[PDB]
């Protein structure tokens, strides 16, 4: 019911495409992909690494805070 | 004046055949090919004669897609030896 033939009507479409065996299969991929890479993870950054940033931040005071609550308190046996 | 540099570029003589079928005779063909057909040109003019190139194949793909046609045509092909190569038969 579903298939290739009956899916969306399109009208006046050019698609222009070359034989895998025509080009490279890694066509300027560093020089390319760097710059790619950074626009990518810095249209992202801002929304996705500070709730990781802050984890580190609690994840860090709570450790220290449990380790500073196994810490013996010095104001006892004080007294006498 | 680019049909006039067309028509003296590619209109030479040596690149053209005068070819005649059915009811008539060689010899009167010939007579008449002098008489008219003599002193097309021969000459390019400035030495600067064109070259045949080879063209490049390519595997490749072309798709026009308009949904409102009732029929719809493809054409699929690879590359032909050319007009010398016998295995063409
Ligand atoms: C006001 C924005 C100013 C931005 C200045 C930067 C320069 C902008 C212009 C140059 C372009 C630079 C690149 C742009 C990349 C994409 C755009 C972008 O980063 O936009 C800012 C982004 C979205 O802004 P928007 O969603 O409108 O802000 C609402 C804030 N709630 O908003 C952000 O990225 C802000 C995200 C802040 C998130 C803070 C979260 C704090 C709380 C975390 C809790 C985690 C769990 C804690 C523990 C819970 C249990 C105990």
């Amino acid at each position: 019911g579903r298939e290739f033939g009956n899916l969306a009507r399109i009208r006046h479409v050019i698609s222009y495409s070359l034989s895998p065996f025509e080009q490279r299969a890694f066509p300027s991929y560093f020089s390319k992909g760097i710059p790619n890479v950074l626009r990518r993870t810095r249209e992202r950054i801002l929304r996705v690494a500070p709730p990781f940033v802050v984890v580190y931040l609690i994840y860090t005071w709570g450790n220290q805070e449990f380790e500073q609550s196994k810490r013996k308190n010095p104001a006892m046996y004080e007294n006498d | 004046t680019d049909l006039t540099d067309y028509l003296n570029r590619h209109y030479k003589a040596p690149r053209m055949v005068l070819a005649a079928a059915g009811g008539v005779e060689h010899q009167q063909l010939l007579d008449l090919a002098q008489k008219h057909l003599s002193s097309v040109s021969r000459v390019y003019e400035e030495d600067a004669v064109p070259g045949l190139t080879p063209c490049r194949f390519t595997g490749s793909e072309i798709r026009h897609r308009d949904d409102a046609l009732p029929l719809a045509h493809v054409a699929i092909a690879v590359e032909g030896p050319g007009w010398a190569n016998p295995d063409n038969v």
